[PDB]
């Protein structure tokens, strides 16, 4: 049915900035509803009946529009507002949702804090050997990691995962896991986790010897 | 004050069906509406259908007719969604949502994984440092490896610990999931106080607690 | 009941309420509301508002008794919404009767 197009798809704003995002409809609707979703939780109605705030929604939010053109405005961007926002219509069946606007906040740049962990004896004792590297609380999100084993690079058997933007300090975090056979692990001494980022011109390195 | 409890995660074989529930816990309204919504790959939202629990009227999205059946048990305030004949396109999170004028509440969602594989519990491994020995705070973690299906949840000392916890999204690799969680606490408190991660895997009903001792 | 006129069917109109919750409720439930009205003959009324008032009450009464021996409960939201759409319907019926 009624197709809802939101734009922009992804937007970044700095704190204190006025922010506007738009939902437009292929045919007229009488009212628009907006929803907020932070990562890991479920959607929460945010504005209903075009311009009324749901309970718990901060005053700095507002809504407007008519016909085919609706907007959600934040008078003054705060770190907690970083989330995905969807619009939704109840004009005709099927009720439909827009594709989302992902909103991120800009902050001052930050180097990550890097921890490497050797494998637990529990793990070794039952076959495997995962070495693990955390890269925490950095900004911006563009980071790159490379593992080293007594000087040689290793690009397979490696799992990477990022968190989303933190509501409090607006940073990103990431882990990288290098999985190996116990035997291959028992035959090398030097395990290095190695991070390249905007905040450093030279790589950030953490390593341990198997002794 | 009202709250929607949804039933827990499900692992279903393709071709099977499954029924999930959503009960309105504290409710006082006469006429409210209940929508059912699907979210695929944590992104796109689709309206499935609704019911007015009191009494009777039921609407479907044409796309989900023959796929979903919505009913209500009104003596126990519980609404049900039956999903027929599951395929992989049916793996998703399914929400119920209550509306009554200005008020709205969503349930916490129900993750349905449609897969031929069988349940596997995680192995949990404590991540301690051994010689890299502190300045400022200190980082520990837990590795939760080789389980299936999603989800698992990870807590540190049971909730007691929720400052400087990152818990990372699971990633599928070779047909099993792996996730990790880190926590940062003050040099001073460790190893002296005793740190634990508690991992719960609903779909298999393992709940493991693993203590982090020093290397 | 021989004292009433039973009008022919009309399309049920769309009513708007001032919130999307109600507009939606209405649209989704309206098939359960009537599509013809019962009235007293025109020659008993000296004006429209009086004709309409009576048509609303009688129509609503008959619809509520005939669907309650069919296990249908109407909530208070329902009667309030039937009040509104039967009113529009009775006005249309009044216009049918005045040429």
């Amino acid at each position: 049915q009624i197709v809802l197009t939101q734009s922009p798809a992804i937007m970044s704003a700095s704190p204190g900035e006025k922010v506007t995002m738009t939902c437009s409809a292929s045919s007229s609707v009488s009212y628009m509803h907006w929803y907020q979703q932070k990562s890991g939780t479920s959607p929460k109605r945010w504005i209903y009946d075009t311009s009324k705030l749901a309970s718990g929604v901060p005053a700095r939010f507002s809504g407007s529009g008519s016909g085919t053109s609706y907007s959600l405005t934040i008078s003054s961007m705060e770190a907690e507002d970083a989330a995905t926002y969807f619009c939704h219509q109840w004009r005709s069946n099927p009720y439909t949702f827009g594709g989302g606007t992902k909103l991120e906040i800009k902050r001052a740049d930050a180097a990550p804090t890097v921890s490497i962990f050797p494998p637990s004896s529990e793990q070794l004792t039952g076959g495997g050997a995962s070495v693990v590297c955390f890269l925490n609380n950095f900004y911006p999100k563009d980071i790159n990691v490379k593992w080293k084993i007594d000087g040689s690079e290793r690009q397979n058997g490696v799992l990477n995962s990022w968190t989303d933007q933190d509501s409090k300090d607006s940073t990103y975090s990431m882990s990288s896991t290098l999985t190996l056979t116990k035997d291959e692990y028992e035959r090398h001494n030097s395990y290095t986790c190695e991070a390249t980022h905007k905040t450093s011109t030279s790589p950030i390195v953490k390593s341990f010897n198997r002794n | 004050e009202v709250q929607l409890q949804q039933s827990g995660p499900e692992l279903v074989k393709p071709g099977s069906s499954v029924k999930i529930s959503c009960k309105a816990s504290r409710n006082t309204f006469t006429d409210y509406n209940l929508d059912w919504v699907k979210q695929s790959h944590g992104k796109t939202l689709e309206w499935i259908g609704n019911v007015y629990p009191n009494n009777g009227v039921t609407g479907y999205n044409q796309k989900f007719r023959g796929k979903a059946t919505l009913t209500v048990d009104k003596s126990s305030s519980t609404a049900y969604m039956e999903l027929h004949s599951l395929t992989s396109e049916d793996s998703a999170v399914y929400y119920c949502a209550l509306y009554y004028y200005d008020v709205s509440y969503w349930g916490q969602g129900t993750l349905v994984t449609v897969s031929s594989a069988k349940t596997t519990p995680p192995s949990v491994y404590p991540l301690a440092p051994g010689s890299a020995a502190q300045t400022n705070s200190v980082t520990l973690g837990c590795l939760v490896k080789g389980y299936f299906p999603e989800p698992v949840t990870v807590t540190w000392n049971s909730g007691s610990l929720s400052s400087g916890v990152h818990t990372f999204p699971a990633v599928l690799q070779s047909d099993l999931y792996t996730l990790s969680s880190s926590v940062t606490v003050p040099s001073s408190t460790w190893p002296s106080q005793s740190v634990t991660c508690n991992v719960a895997h609903p779909a298999s009903s393992t709940a493991v607690d693993k203590k982090i001792a020093p290397a | 009941l021989g004292v009433y006129v039973l009008g022919s069917a009309m399309s049920r109109p769309i009513i708007h309420f001032g919130s999307d919750y109600e507009d939606r409720y209405y649209r989704e439930n309206m098939h359960r509301y009537p599509n013809q009205v019962y009235y007293r003959p025109m020659d008993e009324y000296s004006n429209q508002n009086n004709f309409v008032h009576d048509c609303v009450n009688i129509t609503i009464k008959q619809h509520t008794v005939t669907t309650t021996t069919k296990g249908e409960n109407f909530t208070e939201t329902d009667v309030k919404m039937m009040e509104r759409v039967v009113e529009q319907m009775c006005i249309t019926q009044y216009e049918r009767e005045s040429q």
